């Protein structure tokens, strides 16, 4: 399932990624450096 | 013809030119399928000349829109490819072949 | 039809110790933050990835 994203690349030296979660609502984000990756998650069971 | 999904790191300016040696270390994949064909395992670099018409057309295709360093994965469509009956034995008729390539080539 | 072979790497994986959940509301608001480095790029070790 790849995303459309500037810089795109595999995993280079020096470089950050992160996420952010919320259990309110199921989203599931992802970021990079520079600027956030274009893809999410929703819609899952949570019960763990 | 060739949809390349190319990868950041290398010159990116230093383009293949006409009738001149291109190594690769190219790997194939069957479209939902399983590999067939690579050079990694076999340590060899594989290398050819272009012009003289001899390696598949997509292959070359792909390597054309490219240049030194970067890798890419390329999709070739069965006209393009083997695809009419297919090379005998390995790939089935009406395939749809991928690559993926890594080079140190000289110019 | 047939069985197929080929080599093959690890896959391996670790995690922190951090647990959350969706608790009926004590779920501690439910926001944290990922951070990682890498200080390399050895794209083919041996044979595959």
């Amino acid at each position: 399932r790849p995303v459309t994203s500037p810089g795109q690349h595999l995993l280079a030296p020096e470089d950050v990624v992160s996420c952010c979660l919320d259990l309110s609502v199921p989203s599931i984000s992802f970021r990079i450096n520079g600027c956030p990756v274009q893809g999410v998650f929703e819609a899952f069971n949570l019960d763990g | 013809g060739v949809e390349i999904e190319t990868i950041s790191p290398g010159d990116g300016r230093t383009f293949p030119k006409k009738g001149q040696t291109c190594v690769v270390h190219y790997t194939g994949m069957l479209q939902n399928g399983k590999k067939f064909d690579s050079s990694r395992d076999r340590n060899k670099p594989f290398k050819f000349r272009i012009g003289k018409q001899e390696v598949i057309k997509g292959f070359e295709e792909g390597a054309a829109q490219m240049s030194l360093g970067q890798r890419a994965k390329l999709t070739c469509t069965p006209d393009v490819a083997y695809g009419a009956t297919g090379h005998p034995g390995v790939i089935p008729p009406n395939a749809t072949l991928i690559f993926d390539v890594e080079l140190l080539n000289l110019e | 039809l047939l069985l197929q072979t080929n080599l093959i790497n690890y896959v391996t994986s670790i995690r922190p110790n951090i647990f959350v959940g969706r608790a009926e509301g004590s779920t501690q608001y439910g926001k944290w933050y990922f951070e990682v480095m890498v200080d390399e790029v050895v794209p083919f070790l041996t044979a595959q990835a």
